């Protein structure tokens, strides 16, 4: 059985500039025992019936993580625009996966997390880009903040305890799915 | 931008229609949800349907609400039928690109950002 407690139940979650990548392999995955937690505020798949999850099998699956706001949950999803799905965690249009996301100021209000606001460019899909060099408006970037038209790139999110649930901390689990020419590591309970 | 029709006042077991219409843009390749929210309590999620046509519905709406698209007619009706007092709120459809098919386990506001204002529903005698 697939250690999911440990991604979904785990007290610290990154920032989503910083996301973070867990691996499940040799394990068998019933997701119909995951959906239980009713505090899923979304559950989402991509390229895959969930109800036919319980019979397929995978060559490699992942569990990327985040903390986001309730109003960009809809931005981790395929093909969708925004500052967070170009800036700090992108998933390709053929996405094969799922997504999960649940209310968490509970444990991340006052919590010290980021975004990334400036880049030169949009991010390629499942890129991370941990840099914290300053960011030139019309300028190079590197220059001095304390001048005009340069800023930080990564933003705290402010997660005050009178914000509306749009602008609460969500975090957010992210499982891609992929089968390649390769033997499998991850199958459901009918595929054992 | 969304409008939304159809609510209004209904006895226990009567019927009703909701209407969401789209303005400046279509639903062939949009997902649109239809949510409900009571006093006080949070926006749940009753019906949505995605651009795979596939579906979901709230376990107390099953048997008796249908969602449905019209691709031609750019409309997207939820049929609430076998009304109860439960059923009493206001009614929000929603919308978001779904170029790609989506597949709902559950549905929630935390899957759509474009929202209507509203219609009042009202099951009572
Ligand atoms: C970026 O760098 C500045 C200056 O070193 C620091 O104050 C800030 O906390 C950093 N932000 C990060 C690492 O997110």
């Amino acid at each position: 059985l697939c250690p999911f407690s440990q991604v979904f139940n785990a007290t610290r979650f990154p920032s989503v500039y910083a996301w973070t990548r867990e691996r499940i392999s040799n394990c068998i995955a019933d997701y119909s025992v995951l959906y239980n937690s009713t505090s899923f505020s979304t559950f989402r798949c991509y390229g895959v019936s969930p109800t036919k999850l319980n019979d397929l099998c995978f060559s490699n699956v992942y569990a990327d993580s985040m903390v986001v706001r309730g109003d960009e949950v809809r931005q981790i999803a395929p093909s969708q625009t925004g500052v967070i799905a170009d800036y700090n965690y992108k998933l390709p249009d053929d996405f094969t996966g799922c997504v999960i996301a649940w209310n968490s100021k509970a444990k991340d209000e006052n919590g010290q997390y980021f975004y990334r606001l400036f880049r030169k460019s949009k991010l390629l899909p499942f890129q991370r880009d941990v840099s914290n060099v300053t960011y030139g408006s019309g300028k190079n970037d590197g220059c001095n903040p304390s001048e005009a038209d340069c800023y930080w790139p990564l933003l705290k999110y402010g997660f005050t305890s009178s914000v509306s649930q749009d602008y609460q901390p969500y975090r957010v689990v992210v499982l891609s799915f992929e089968l390649l020419n390769a033997p499998a590591t991850v199958c459901g309970p009918k595929r054992s | 931008q969304l409008q939304e029709s159809g609510g209004g006042l209904v006895q226990p077991g009567g019927s009703l229609r909701l209407t969401c219409a789209p303005s400046g843009f279509t639903l062939d390749y949009y997902a649109i949800g239809w949510f409900r929210q009571a006093p006080g309590k949070e926006r749940e999620g009753v019906s949505c349907i995605s651009s795979n046509n596939s579906t979901y519905y709230a376990d107390s709406v099953k048997g008796r609400f249908t969602i449905s698209r019209d691709n031609a007619k750019n409309t997207v009706y939820l049929q609430m039928n076998s009304l109860k007092p439960e059923d009493t709120a206001v009614y929000y459809c929603a919308a978001e690109p779904d170029y790609s098919g989506v597949y709902y386990y559950t549905c929630g506001w935390t899957d759509f950002g474009s929202w209507g204002q509203g219609t009042q529903v009202t099951v009572s005698s």
